């Protein structure tokens, strides 16, 4: 009864949305057939797959997803791959000409063009649904595409529903290993969107994954498939808690309450451990003593954002496997005494603390393999204030005598809105800088 | 490039270049594996890996 | 070659004799003898099967005897446990079963 | 869906057309006797952004062929892999260029261009959504240069929305072909500049000396050098044929290269390339390809960039690799090599990959020069054409054809005011 | 509680190490694949003080292997139990000390250095409560002694009150191996000396005599030689991993045998000794046990045992068997050797019975002193030293990477004084 709807648009979503499904399809044993044969159980177990999964009345579960992409090479080889009998044979929305990496295009010309279809689905998909807790959004802000459909998406939802909260996982360009030109023109404008109308937003910078996959893996040529691996865990990470039993159930509306002190400071960033290869892991001893440790480790971060240049605001933890609670109290407590982590002077309890049984699962031919415990850190801190620092540094040289302006200037976007992104991605930047004041 | 060459010859006489003909000289022969490889998405997520094995 | 292992040494050694014909012992075994090697006995001598009539003339020497029909019982799971075509057991086969036996 | 079309005008625009439709039926599986023998599914998935389908399973080319002089349209007809075009295609008459570019603009293509434009339309109307057009023609020949613009202008006027793409083999003071070269390619880059989105420049001269050096082949011919060409544009529309991690169309191209509409002249190269000898010995991987890819010598254009600094320029891979390497290697090229990129645009590298490279090979790479060094190209010319006209020498056939001499003062001093507000950027600084 | 951790550098020590820890293994029946199959509880009774445990329930040896060069260490996890150690521990260099100390200690030892400090400091943290470590290498390797070094004095002043034991290899003259011995030799008796708590000096020359005179094998080999080496070891921890009669930790052998703050040299034996053909005869008893051990041929050091004096000497009787004989023939040995014995400290023999005996035989003996007789070691070391230092022959290497003759000069005489100052109670009497 509790269910949650999942949005997917542009390339970089796409294929992180690949990754998360089948992951979301192994857990469940749900083969790609589109049947959960199971240990021949029909009917003596309980009612798990609603999180993710619909009954269909006979046999078959259809996804809770809609895919959106104006170039149809992407959704077709979903639509002819591995998976091709499992999801909606019409929810799969493919476009006609690619975005072209341009924010005019993807947000005010051929953007309108394909958004009544999106709606109209969410809204008889939001029918089925009985316990809508949310939205989980995939998205990309590096592309035109990406920031525009995605924008506009995201702000007609927030008229037509409202309260209703948002989490969204963006995709935002390396601090120096990045492949787009005109990048950063996109993610400010896009940022403008997501500024006052996205609740709750993880980054998932690229660079940050190669270093964790390189260091620990310890492989040195990954491919798009590993990084898309360890996003599908976070996400099936941060919302596993709903489906399984757990010593303290933690519901996705009690992070709006818990994470996000001010409503303008509502950007974050994430983390994983432990991170173990299927070669040296099983002569590792994995305790909760050293696995919380490590999960703080700056280089260990899934953002290239040294935590060590800025205070501490708030902290949020889940623990799995077989953890003992007092085991969870424990390891917190050398944290404070740690000098190293320092929190703000106006934030007293700053550990939301939650426990699940369930194991992560393994997909075999993987990097990961099976662990008895793990843990998954999510924390809103001060010092992201950098990240958007350096992307403001890259417009103002790129913007100071209108590089590439008029491919934006000429589809229809007027030339003062850059003025407004500006003064709106600073006046952020502003705010932030007063609230790590002490008191 | 833009000189001539003033020595033509027939093949045999090691003269000029002469070396780099032969190299190939035998590739004219030389086979090449033909047929295309199957992709990056179908090569990772495929049966394998799902609640098949 | 460095150790004569194709030569067939002399049967009696000559205490002065330099050669090596692969029989004698590296030190890592020297240092930790099989146990019982200190009374003339090697373990290679519990995996060489002998026949129940010659099995039991052993057992009532120790002074473990068993009435015939129950003797004969023990003896076939004995057996059951060797798995082997030959009604031979393993006398320390058998010793694992009077372990599990006896109760 | 995303499909285009080609306009092949002059003896050299079918010539290149002719080696790159080979070069495609060869990628894709068509036999010219059409049927399909292609093995791969994936070929047959997406067939349809090159070819429309006939009764009978019969593939056709939406190629468009034209000429004024009767033998290159026997020629590529008679010859292999010609019998695929539709004679419905063709278009020609019978009186000849003679290398005279008002003879190709003002007095015959008027009379003939009617029917050609009609082809285009019906054809390019058939197929559902359009991406763009890639013409072939030459600057310094006869017919290229004019009948090829005349029709540039009515398509772009006609169509103003979809992009288009070029061909110019500029000619260069080395080896020369006509004497009257610099006219007629002058006064091409006075039109094409205001129409022509999208253009990739192509020097012969680097053709011999890249032909030579790194091949080392004793007898070339036209047939190599017309080769490498179909290579190149091949690749530039790899990922709009075959699936890919990162898909980059047409349109993804121009909008990361171009900064401004008055800078969009492009330079192209091929990889990778190994000469008869070493061809076994040498690996597969990013590190090669990429260190081969920025050389000087394997570029396409006669401009050398170690005297220019880059603007922006993207690498279009093919094949399966490592990302992580294709962006590392990215990075070390830019930071260890600042000296030759301009400082006010950070990130001016962009990447692309697909996931099925060209027959024959594990992984190849096309490239894309915007630099400074094209401003060396237009200079020579222009040095020629101004002691050409100071005389006027050979101006009278030009004179007698309709045209004027205001014209030609307003082309020589459009280049050479594009040539200083393209060069300003080198020296400007943030 | 109050365990250690084992530590390797050089290539002397991996060779030697591996031995000892698949000694320790098969006592307790710790089988390669890391799951436990022993049978009584005293094999799981103390496993703590050489085990940790992980996922899975399988024991791993907190051991950090060291070398500087790859090629051992391939190997040696490519030769049986490589499978138990942690290659988390496995950190080396790409060069090569070149069994040159200057390379190995101030050059890039120290680079290097840093790992194993950190996962070495790490390790001794993770312990309820530690006690000291035990370090093997050789001064014959000029890697071994670089990084070893180091190792041995970074942690001291890391640790203060920890038990430090190193059992280090003294290349006598008779077998020599490098031309550079001498000196690699002499300097690391320097630093070790005055920070190294305790040193059990072993010469591979009176290894080969035993071996060939008591085993009377026609040919033994590095594993012969090294693994009587880890029988000793065993024999060293024996009374601590096990209960026993008379307990006796490592500290507590420390002040048994010390009697003055810089005379911390050691010498020990291990018995008994027997041979194949020899087997089935000897009578093992305390009678038997006892006449082994202050034979010449049961210490595995070159000097004479009956070359000086014995300053004080410790046996841990391993197995079960009463002592009452036991001090009788302590007594008994003390009286019989009293002209040997130094006179003004008398009650120089030291007792203790462990009942855990080695696997494979019924009584176990070793023997641990502090004799006069290592005197004539340094000697035989120290006079090859003069000789190569008088022409400075091969002393340009050192100086090369930052040595100078002053610091050489100030090594001998801190040597040669402490031969001196030795041999200075040699002489005294109360
Ligand atoms: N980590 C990761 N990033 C991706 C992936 N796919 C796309 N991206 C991001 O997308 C950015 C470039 O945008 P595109 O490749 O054009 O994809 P897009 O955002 O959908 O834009 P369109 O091509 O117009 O659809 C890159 O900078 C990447 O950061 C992916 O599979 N993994
Ligand atoms: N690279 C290359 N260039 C060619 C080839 N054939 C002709 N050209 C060039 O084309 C130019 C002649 O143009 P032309 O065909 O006469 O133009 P037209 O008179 O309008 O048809 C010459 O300068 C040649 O350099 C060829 O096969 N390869
Ligand atoms: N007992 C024993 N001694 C060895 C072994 N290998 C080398 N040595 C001794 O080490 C000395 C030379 O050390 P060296 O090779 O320089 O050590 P390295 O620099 O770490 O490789 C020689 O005098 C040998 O006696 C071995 O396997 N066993
Ligand atoms: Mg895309």
């Amino acid at each position: 009864m509790r269910e949650v709807i999942s949005i997917h648009v542009g390339q970089g979503g796409i294929q992180v949305g690949n990754a998360c499904w089948e992951l979301f399809c192994l857990e469940h044993g749900i083969q790609p057939d589109g049947q959960m044969p199971s240990d021949k159980t029909i009917g003596g177990g309980d009612d798990a797959f609603n999180t993710f999964f619909s009954e269909t009345g006979a046999g078959k579960h259809v996804p809770r997803a809609v895919f959106l992409d104006l170039e149809p090479t992407v959704i077709d080889e979903v639509r002819t791959g591995t998976y091709r009998q499992l999801f909606h044979p019409e929810q799969l929305i493919s476009g006609k000409e690619d975005a072209a990496n341009n924010f005019a295009r993807g947000h005010y010309t051929i953007g309108k063009e394909i958004v009544d279809l999106c709606l109209d689905r969410i809204r008889k998909l939001a029918d089925n649904c009985t316990g809508l807790q949310g939205f989980l959004v995939f998205n990309s802000v590096g592309g035109g595409t990406g920031s525009g459909l995605g924008s506009l998406l995201l702000e007609r939802l927030s008229v037509d529903y409202g309260k209703k909260s948002k989490l969204g996982f963006t995709i935002y360009p390396s601090p120096q290993v990045s492949t787009a030109v005109v990048e950063p023109y996109n993610s400010i404008l896009s940022t403008h969107s997501l500024l006052e109308h996205t609740d709750v937003a993880v980054m998932l910078d690229n660079e940050a994954i190669y270093d964790i996959c390189r260091r620990n893996l310890d492989i040195e040529r990954p491919t798009y498939t590993n990084l898309n691996r360890l996003i599908a865990q976070v996400i099936s990470s941060l919302t596993a808690s709903l489906r399984f039993d757990g010593a303290l159930n933690v519901d996705i509306t009690e992070f709006q309450t818990n994470l996000v002190p001010y409503p303008r400071i509502h950007f974050m960033l994430s983390s994983y451990a432990p991170i173990i290869s299927a070669e040296k892991a099983y002569h590792e001893q994995l305790s909760v003593a050293e696995i919380t440790n490590s999960a703080f480790e700056p280089a260990n971060m899934m953002a290239k954002c040294d935590p060590r240049h800025g205070k501490y605001m708030a902290c949020s933890m889940m623990y799995r496997g077989d953890v003992v609670p007092k085991d969870v109290n424990a390891s917190i407590a050398t944290i404070k005494t740690k000098r190293t982590i320092q929190f703000v002077d106006w934030c007293p309890t700053g550990f939301k603390v939650g426990i699940n049984y369930q194991p992560p699962t393994v997909v075999p031919g993987g990097d990961l393999a099976k662990v008895m415990r793990a843990v998954c850190m999510i924390s809103n801190s001060t010092a992201i204030a950098e990240v958007f620092s350096r992307l403001d540094h890259k417009f103002d040289l790129m913007y100071a005598k209108r590089a590439f302006v008029h491919w934006y200037v000429g589809e229809g976007m007027e030339e003062g809105e850059f003025s407004e992104a500006r003064e709106d991605l600073a006046a952020l930047e502003k705010d932030y800088e007063e609230v790590g004041i002490e008191t | 490039t833009i000189q001539d060459n003033v020595n033509k010859y027939r093949f045999g006489v090691l003269i000029g270049n002469f070396a780099e003909e032969k190299f190939g000289m035998d590739m004219a022969q030389r086979q090449i594996d033909e047929r295309l490889p199957n992709s990056t998405m179908k090569d990772s997520y495929g049966l394998k890996n799902s609640a098949l094995n | 070659p460095t150790i004569r292992n194709d030569i067939q040494k002399p049967l009696m050694k000559s205490i002065a004799d330099p050669n090596n014909y692969g029989d004698e012992k590296p030190a890592v075994n020297l240092l930790f003898p099989k146990k019982y090697d200190y009374m003339g006995v090697e373990q290679d001598d519990f995996k060489i099967k002998r026949h129940k009539y010659e099995i039991k003339d052993i057992f009532e020497k120790i002074g473990y005897k068993y009435k015939i029909g129950k003797f004969e019982g023990i003896f076939k799971r004995a057996q059951e446990i060797e798995n082997s075509t030959d009604n031979k057991v393993s006398c320390s086969s058998f010793l694992q079963a009077i372990q599990e036996m006896d109760h | 869906m995303r499909e285009i079309v080609h306009i092949q005008g002059g003896q050299c625009g079918n010539q290149i057309g002719a080696k790159f439709w080979e070069v495609i039926s060869d990628e894709h599986g068509i036999d010219p006797t059409g049927t399909y023998h292609g093995d791969s599914d994936l070929q047959l998935e997406r067939i349809n952004v090159y070819y429309n389908e006939a009764t009978g399973g019969r593939y056709v080319p939406r190629a468009i062929l034209m000429d004024l002089e009767p033998g290159t349209m026997d020629s590529v007809r008679a010859g292999p892999f010609g019998q695929l075009f539709r004679p419905d295609n063709f278009v020609f008459g019978q009186t000849g260029a003679g290398n005279n570019w008002a003879k190709g603009h003002y007095t015959e293509g008027a009379e003939l261009i009617d029917s050609v434009l009609d082809v285009v339309r019906k054809e390019a109307e058939g197929c559902d959504c359009l991406q763009g057009f890639q013409i072939t023609h030459s600057l310094g020949g006869g017919t290229g240069s004019g009948m090829g613009t005349l029709l540039i202008s009515k398509v772009r006027e006609e169509y103003p929305d979809r992009i288009m793409e070029t061909f110019s083999v500029v000619p260069s003071p080395k080896v020369s072909d006509t004497v009257v070269e610099p006219y007629n390619a002058t006064l091409s880059v006075h039109q094409l500049v205001e129409n022509a989105d999208e253009c990739m420049v192509i020097d012969n001269e680097a053709l011999y000396d890249i032909c030579f050096r790194t091949l080392k082949l004793t007898t070339p011919t036209y047939g190599d050098l017309n080769h490498l060409v179909s290579a190149a544009m091949s690749g530039v529309t790899c990922c709009l044929r075959f699936p890919g991690q990162l898909n980059s169309d047409l349109r993804k191209l121009a909008v990361n290269l171009i900064p401004f509409p008055r800078l969009h002249f492009f330079m192209i190269g091929f990889a990778p390339l190994t000469s008869r000898g070493s061809q076994q010995y040498r690996a597969l991987t990013v590190p090669e390809l990429t260190q081969q890819m920025f050389d000087a010598k394997n570029m396409m254009c006669a401009a050398d960039p170690r005297h220019g600094r880059y603007l922006t320029a993207s690498a279009l891979f093919r094949g399966r690799m490592s990302t992580k390497e294709v962006d590392e290697q990215m990075l070390n090229v830019q930071n260890k090599n600042s000296s030759y990129f301009v400082e006010w645009i950070p990130n001016n590298i962009k990447s692309s990959i697909c996931d099925i490279p060209p027959k024959g090979l594990k992984m190849a790479v096309t490239f894309v020069g915007n630099s400074t060094a094209i401003q060396e190209m237009f200079k020579r010319v222009a040095e020629q054409f101004t002691a050409m006209f100071r005389r006027k020498a050979f101006l009278h056939w030009y004179t007698g054809e309709g045209m004027d001499e205001m014209e030609f003062t307003e082309a020589e001093s459009n280049m050479n005011d594009l040539v200083s507000e393209y060069q300003q950027y080198q020296d400007a600084t943030a």
